[PDB]
């Protein structure tokens, strides 16, 4: 989706139908400000975003986390860290996600 | 390591009063200035001015459960603050947290936090890969406690900070006889002292069914 | 004397109730009288029905949804709510979520009106439960609506973080967050007793239309309780 | 025979760290009604407990009709199988509301642990014979009998109410 | 076929039921006539393309030879089904009235999905005769067949006047039984009513219960 | 049927499978042109559905995986879909062959209201295949009279629920209502009577 706001007032958009010309526009109901659709794509719900969770490089300082010496599928390393998924879902699967203390990349165990 | 374990009454009230382990105590209560200030003038820039897509993965820092602003780089805000206790210029009883899975900075002050001692490890040994105390410190015990902590070689971790370190058990190791025994920040002053003064008097607690004991 | 104070929770709550998750945090001055009133930053709507998120204060009888909070606060635009709330452009998903709340505020367009609906008489009382009330400790002097909005969306996000499965429910029985030791005990106690000899060296002080301080009060009242058990006076 | 069973604890901890390899690759269904996470359990679970039930049956054919502590389980005048088990062999597993020790530390058994260890040193396996339990092993059994002392602690007047009632 | 061929074999089983209930009431029924096949059903009832009429299935039954010997006055049933999913009030006088004059003393309407509140509001106004109400998707299986269903009885105001005097009974001390109890509608109780249940016992082999209807 | 293992299955699925449990995502784009998308994996599916509205629409991603699992069709699925609406409401939908299934569809003043309501309406009261949720099998041991007399082991299949309706599970084709048996005697009672009840 990644929506947008407006300039003038910086408010929320909501969307109006160009009628007469079949197009779709976005609006603002504060002022008048008026711009068309960026993309047809509205709205969406998603019933797996978010495994990555936070990575930052100091990831490799967080001591509490497991080493495993395979080698990433670019900079051929021995050196990284793991985890689960960080969605806290009962139903969620457990691959692991490995971080390289020489790139930053993140590789997984699947096979599916 | 904070509350022993078996020493507790049955029936009634029973997990509702616990006893402490030796090592324990209990937090008393700093100040919060003397590490406000020590902070946005060391890389806080202060929350009052805050510009979040600027500063995006901006590593929010919290004191006794304020926000008082975020920081840039703290990897060093860190290991710098941590170096300002061993030293002894933040009282040994503060709690420092770095979560980086998450992006913030826990300062607790607080009084009643518990907490134990432990020995610190720190890979400080460019003369191999190990506990910054030494056979040398232990032979010397005008040595009390408090230069084991002045000297960074032992620490206060409360319950929160424990959270991220890891902590090795046997100080040495980490027979068809003796128990099958299966990054490293601290190690277990001992085992043993995860206990408090009633099991310290049984004989192999480690021999019987825990209800007995 | 064993849950420690100034702290964001998050609890999940039963499948039979209008509220999805709830954030809290129980607030109290470190030092200086010490009130007991909590933060509850809820969030209405199951995981299904068509989702808003409001926000009880103290002495207010009903809940406000926390977009007119911020207005009534001293952040009037959207997109700089959800400034506070969300630190990453790129979440749709969080964002989303948000949509149907600015909606909700919609109707309140500025600080004018913001902190009205809290029901000129009314208008100024409003401010009040804002700089002595609301998330009081940070400090309820007067200047620093910034800040304690910045937390409001450091919970406000909270809340979200696990409706979304990405934190967890907080943990009740984490040790670390709950001791009130002996020395800590005569305090709260001293305190009610000096008070009521404060208070009592003005009755001598409302008297005298032109010594008196009964130093016993302080002395018997805390034989009482070490005495028996009972703290409370 | 007390090392016929050392490895049978060995082999046991494979048939897991099998599985688990197996399970941190996505290479295994759902065996409908259950999550992919619990059926991970269900299986963990049930390898433990046939290592532990045999780990013991080694022993009992172990001990000769004079020892002592067999004699008064076959007298039935006190203890049984499960016992000399837990005294000669293996102590068991350690268990609170029914699943092995818990994550109260984010991802982790003890702060003496890697995150997301969800092997059986770390849920609570005491592996150890009461005649030999590491400390890993000694808490978790802790844990595990707490859980016990506590019902034993509650259901003893809970259970006279119900009593009560049925009489009165 | 779609899922229509399916809404016949039920109100075929709905049906059977019925008899069943009819004969055990106390009438006349041959098992036969409860042992109508699905087949030599269809081509009865039905109209054209495969649909059930039942403005035709409605019927009549009478006391047995022997129900005259026990029960002096019971008279005869009726009992009735209807093509309207939702009869209400005005379909109703119809069957209000039919036996009022014919002078039987038992109806029974089976309505589809629902009667009206209007309609019903007018059953208990044609005393002596009483008339009962079944909803149909709650005849399909016959509840007496069930497993822990123990076999009941009625009782004369004779062997009930028996009862009471053998055992010392002072009515109200007799294990009651409810009027909207499945079984106890089932017979089509009423309140005043003796039931003997006859059932198997592990301790016995037979035990006999006694239930009036409250 | 008794040790039928098909026969169990059968009756399984015909005894809670919702929409929401097979849906991957759902998103409403904007299409004003009823002969065409503004959507490239969704052309095809479009052409091939002429032979043998509002401008707002409605797409579903449905799971692959999950469509072995409860097993469903697409052709079932929509047929639900649609009649459950019906003449206010035109869906169409891909076949099982392709590498994404999915389902378009339009209403028939403000829409963007509505096309939203009825996205809810979709994913939380229509079922495709209640109180009867997940429900297992399962190889019991029942003794019974041999025609030579003795009695003998002949185990038979039995369906276990996660639920409880019974006055309707009871009366459908393939089960014993002289057997059937719920835990709740409350219910028991009211169905089978009283006495049923006490031997609850
Ligand atoms: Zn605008
Ligand atoms: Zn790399």
């Amino acid at each position: 989706a990644s929506f947008r706001f407006c300039l003038e007032c910086n408010n929320m958009l909501y969307p109006k139908e160009d009628k007469e010309n079949q197009r779709l526009l976005y609006s603002c109901r504060n002022c008048d400000y008026t711009e068309l659709a960026e993309d047809p794509k509205v709205y969406r719900h998603e019933l797996n975003i978010g495994e990555t969770a936070g990575i930052v490089d100091d990831i490799g300082q967080d001591p509490t986390l497991p080493r495993s010496d395979k080698e990433c599928p670019e900079c051929h390393s021995r050196d990284c860290v793991f985890f689960q998924s960080q969605q806290r879902r009962k139903d969620t699967n457990m691959t692991l996600f490995y971080v390289c203390l020489n790139c930053k990349k993140t590789f997984r165990d699947e096979s599916e | 390591g904070l509350v022993c374990p078996a020493e507790t009454p049955e029936g009634q009230a029973c997990g509702l009063v616990k006893n402490l382990s030796l090592l324990s105590g209990i937090s008393i209560g700093s100040p919060s200035e003397p590490i406000i200030n020590f902070l946005e003038e060391w890389g806080m820039e202060p929350l009052e001015d805050y510009d979040p897509a600027q500063h995006t993965k901006s590593t929010r820092i919290f004191v006794n459960g304020v926000w008082t602003g975020i920081h840039r780089d703290p990897s060093m805000l860190v290991s710098t603050m941590r170096d300002l206790r061993r030293s002894g210029a933040i009282s040994p009883e503060v709690s420092i947290i770095r979560d980086i899975r998450e992006r913030e900075f826990k300062i607790f002050t607080d009084v009643g936090r518990v907490y134990r001692p432990l020995f610190i490890v720190e890979d400080d040994e460019s003369k191999d890969n190990e506990l910054r105390i030494t056979k040398e410190h232990i032979r010397k015990i005008v040595y009390g406690w408090s230069s084991l902590v002045t000297s960074g070689v032992i620490e206060y971790v409360d319950g929160e900070e424990e959270e991220t370190i890891m902590i090795a058990m046997t100080p040495e190791d980490l027979d068809t006889a003796k128990r099958i025994k299966p990054t490293f920040t601290h190690c277990e002053i001992h085992p043993s002292m995860i206990l408090g003064v009633a099991a310290s008097i049984i004989p192999f607690p480690d021999h019987n069914q825990s209800p007995r004991n | 004397q064993e849950s420690a104070a100034n702290i964001v929770q998050v609890f999940k709550k039963a499948a039979p109730s209008p509220i999805s998750h709830v954030a809290e945090i129980r607030s109290a001055l470190e030092k200086g009288s010490r009130l007991i009133s909590t933060m509850q930053i809820k969030l209405y709507g199951r995981e299904d029905k068509g989702r808003t998120i409001k926000a009880t204060l103290p002495y207010v009888k009903q809940d406000i949804p926390i977009v007119i909070v911020f207005r009534a606060l001293g952040v009037v635009p959207d997109g700089e709510i959800l400034q506070h709330i969300c630190y990453d452009e790129n979440d749709w998903q969080m964002l989303e979520m948000l949509k149907p709340c600015i909606e909700e505020g919609f109707v309140i367009q500025d600080k004018e009106v913001a902190l009205d609906f809290i029901g000129e008489k009314r208008i100024q009382y409003a401010k009040d439960i804002l700089q002595k009330e609301l998330l009081p400790h940070i400090t309820q002097e007067e200047g620093f609506e910034t800040r304690k909005t910045f937390f409001l969306g450091y919970m406000v996000n909270r809340l979200l973080l696990c409706a979304l499965e990405r934190k967890d429910q907080d943990d009740r029985d984490h040790f670390g967050k709950k001791l009130d030791l002996a020395g800590p005990l005569l305090a709260n106690l001293f305190r009610i007793l000096f008070r009521k000899l404060t208070r009592e060296i003005y009755r001598y002080m409302q008297r005298c239309i032109e010594l008196a301080v009964k130093s016993t009060t302080i002395t018997s009242g805390l034989k009482y309780s070490l005495a028996t058990g009972n703290w409370g006076e | 025979t007390m090392k016929e069973i050392t490895h049978a604890i060995s082999s046991a901890k494979e048939q897991v760290q099998e599985i688990i390899y197996k399970a941190q690759h996505n290479e295994l269904e759902l065996k409908p009604g259950m999550t992919l996470r619990e059926s991970f359990e269900g299986e963990v679970s049930r390898t433990l407990n046939d290592a532990r039930d045999s780990a013991g049956r080694s022993a009992e054919m172990n001990l000769k009709d004079l020892n002592n502590v067999k004699q008064m389980v076959s007298a039935g005048s006190k203890g049984s199988f499960i016992n000399i088990a837990q005294m000669s062999a293996c102590v068991g597993q350690q268990m609170v509301e029914g699943k092995r020790i818990a994550f109260g530390f984010a991802d982790r058994s003890l702060p003496h642990f890697t995150k997301d260890d969800f092997s059986p040193e770390s849920k609570g396996f005491v592996e150890n014979s009461y005649l030999r339990l590491t400390p890993q092993e000694f808490f978790f059994h802790a844990m595990a009998g707490r859980e016990g002392l506590i019902d034993t602690a509650v259901k003893t007047a809970e259970t006279g109410y119900i009593q009560r009632r049925l009489v009165k | 076929m779609e899922d229509n061929n399916r809404i016949i074999s039920r109100l075929w089983r709905s049906f059977r039921t019925v008899k069943e209930m009819a004969a055990d009431r106390g009438y006349f029924i041959s098992q036969e006539e409860m042992d109508q096949s699905l087949e030599e059903f269809r081509s009865k009832i039905c109209d054209s393309m495969g649909n059930p009429q039942r403005k035709l299935m409605s019927f009549l039954a009478n006391p047995t030879p022997e129900a005259l010997e026990k029960y002096s006055d019971l008279g005869t049933l009726w009992v009735e089904f209807c093509d309207e999913p939702s009869v209400g009030i005005k379909t109703m006088r119809n069957f209000c009235l039919r036996i009022q004059e014919k002078n039987f003393s038992t109806g029974i309407f089976i309505y589809q999905n629902n009667i009206t509140p209007s309609a019903n509001k007018m059953i208990p106004t044609v005393s002596p005769a009483i008339i009962e109400t079944f909803q149909e998707s709650d005849l399909v299986v016959n509840i007496t067949h069930h497993e822990l269903v123990p076999k009941h009885i009625r009782l004369s105001d004779g062997e009930k006047s028996q009862l009471l005097q053998r055992y010392k009974l002072k009515e109200s001390q007799l294990p009651r039984i409810q009027r909207e109890d499945p079984v106890a509608r089932y017979l089509g109780l009423k309140r005043g009513q003796v039931v003997k249940i006859i059932r198997r016992s592990e301790t016995s082999g037979r035990y006999a219960s006694y239930r009036i209807c409250l | 049927i008794a040790l039928d293992i098909e026969k169990a299955k059968v009756i399984q699925s015909s005894i809670y499978t919702t929409l929401k449990n097979v849906t991957s995502a759902t998103e409403i784009y904007y299409d004003p042109d009823p002969t065409s998308t503004v959507i490239e994996e969704d052309f095809d599916t479009v052409e091939a559905y002429f032979s043998i509205q509002s401008p707002w629409l409605l797409r579903l991603e449905l799971d692959r995986a999950r469509m072995l699992d409860k097993q469903l069709t697409m052709n079932q699925v929509a047929d639900k879909i649609s009649e459950v609406f019906s003449d206010d409401l035109f869906v169409m939908w891909s076949e099982d062959n392709a590498d994404k299934l999915i389902i378009r569809c339009r209403v028939i003043a403000e829409e963007d209201q509505m096309l939203k309501r009825i996205e809810a309406h979709m994913l939380d009261l229509i079922a495709l295949r209640p109180g009867i949720s997940k429900v297992y099998m399962v190889k019991h041991k029942v003794s019974v009279p041999d025609e030579s007399g003795e009695y003998k082991n002949e185990e038979l299949w039995a369906l276990e629920t996660d639920g409880i309706n019974l006055a309707e599970v009871m009366a459908v084709p393939g089960v014993d209502s002289s057997r059937t048996y719920s835990n709740s005697f409350v219910e028991i009672l009211s169905v089978l009577g009283i006495e049923a009840t006490r031997s609850s």
